[PDB]
């Protein structure tokens, strides 16, 4: 039931559920504002990015090892925030970069640039 | 205060875009200020220009939802749909020890 | 904060950015509006699960953890009128079996997930007043057969889809006034019964909604600030309980001789 989170490598060690990942998504949180999604994949593999992410980042997830991967590219100062891992078990909701539809949130990691 | 203009003799004249505007008169002076919710025995009524916290008119109502729908009735009457009845018609729970019907 | 003998603790006036810690787990009401809670922590309300009202207003609440509202089975009135959360919280809300009033009006709402309003069985009123909606939630509202009041006041709704209000038979009063409804299908209200108030005040309708005659119970009918040219004859026929029709401020042309009978 618990979710543990680890040019960067952002890995989300999925231990909460047992199998069949559904709507795995990454959320960046700004310190004072809301948190919004940057990339979300579905069980089939379809991915949804945002306008500031298409062509800059990517999203990788394997159902064999059940591990979420996130790769950053083209680092910029504005991208530094507190990034969180989110997952959903029960189906029935269309995917999308929305924080209201995910039941399990990772502890989150603070990301800077260099 | 709550609003922005808030003249020191007339109250807060023009409130904000998402707060209500309730005219509190005590003694002689009458003034108003921005409120997040209607205090009690009033029903909020949003509008694209000025949110007015109007007064209820349904009797035996301590807190309402609209000009005709009462949310919490008086301590002596139970509510059936939106009114404050004294008689509970058949097919419904009499009071359920919680003043309802 | 300031405890009351009625178990109504009011913490509005501290400006705190978290839940009131150290409060007795015996209080019933909790008012927090002056303070600014930019984020609701997980299980921050596990300390006092014996409350029934939660006045959380004016806070720039941008996020609410799915588990933050777990275990509040005694909560009855949830008020979140003025906030910044965008989507209706479908995971935080799901799990409340005693909730009766869900106020989510001022916080801007662009979307609402399909599984929203799931498991709610005691809901009687919910406000969605001022938030940019564009589609009436049909399936999301289908899970609420027990509400008695529903307001969609300040939005940008364009049209009402057919049978968009079907399951919620126990509805009483509906508000759709200050948005910009363009036209209604002739089966939009089909299934609605014991409806009393219906407001279509400022939304510009084309000619006239013929779907009104589907409901046999009706007392008020507010459609004034819209632009109606001709009222067809016998329009108020299936609703013989009318007592107040607001039809001013319309460029009316021809009401028709047979337009008012046994009202």
């Amino acid at each position: 039931v618990q979710l543990v989170e680890s040019s960067l490598r952002l890995s989300c060690a999925a231990s909460g559920y047992t199998y069949s990942p559904y709507c795995m998504g990454w959320f960046r949180q700004a310190p004072g504002k809301a948190r919004e999604g940057v990339a979300t994949v579905d069980l089939d593999g379809s991915t949804i990015y945002a306008d500031s992410v298409k062509g800059r980042f990517t999203i990788s997830q394997d159902n064999a090892k059940n591990t979420l991967y996130l790769q950053m590219n083209s680092l910029k100062p504005e991208d530094t925030a507190m990034y969180y891992c989110a997952s959903r078990t029960r189906a029935g909701v269309t995917c999308g970069l929305n924080w209201a539809i995910f039941s399990y949130w990772g502890q989150g990691t603070q990301v800077t640039v260099s | 205060k709550g609003c922005l203009s808030c003249s020191k003799d007339n109250g807060c004249s023009r409130c904000q875009q998402k707060l209500f505007f309730f005219l509190r008169r005590e003694g002689m002076r009458q003034y108003g200020e921005c409120l997040h919710s209607c205090p009690s025995g009033y029903y909020g009524h949003r509008a694209p220009d000025m949110n007015r916290c109007a007064r209820c008119r349904i009797e035996n109502c301590d807190s309402c939802f609209s000009k005709d729908f009462c949310t919490k009735c008086k301590v002596g009457f139970y509510l059936h749909r939106g009114r404050c009845f004294d008689e509970c018609p058949a097919g419904f729970a009499p009071l359920d020890e919680t003043m309802e019907c | 904060c300031s405890c009351d003998g009625d178990r109504r603790v009011d913490c509005s006036g501290k400006g705190l950015t978290a839940v009131p810690e150290g409060l007795s787990a015996f209080t019933q009401a909790l008012d927090i509006s002056m303070n600014n809670i930019t984020q609701l922590p997980e299980d921050a309300f596990a300390n006092f699960p014996f409350l029934e009202e939660l006045q959380l207003a004016g806070n720039d609440l941008s996020f609410i953890h799915p588990k933050a509202l777990s275990g509040l089975k005694e909560l009855k009135v949830l008020t979140l009128q003025n906030n910044q959360l965008k989507t209706v919280p479908s995971e935080a809300i799901r799990g409340l079996s005693a909730l009766q009033s869900l106020r989510l009006d001022a916080n801007h709402i662009t979307s609402v997930p399909e599984d929203s309003f799931e498991g709610l069985v005691q809901l009687r009123h919910l406000w969605l007043d001022d938030n940019s909606l564009t589609e009436v939630p049909v399936h999301p509202l289908s899970n609420l057969p027990t509400l008695q009041a529903l307001t969609l006041a300040l939005n940008k709704i364009s049209s009402i889809p057919d049978f968009a209000f079907t399951n919620l038979s126990s509805l009483v009063v509906l508000h759709l006034h200050n948005n910009k409804i363009r036209s209604l299908s002739q089966h939009c209200f089909d299934g609605l019964d014991n409806l009393e108030t219906l407001d279509l005040n400022y939304n510009n309708l084309g000619e006239f909604p013929q779907a009104i005659k589907a409901l046999p119970s009706l007392k008020e009918l507010g459609f004034h600030s819209n632009s109606i040219s001709v009222i067809p004859d016998g329009a108020f026929d299936g609703n013989p309980l009318l007592r107040t029709i607001h039809l001013y401020d319309n460029p009316l042309s021809f009401v028709g001789n047979s337009a008012f009978h046994n009202l």
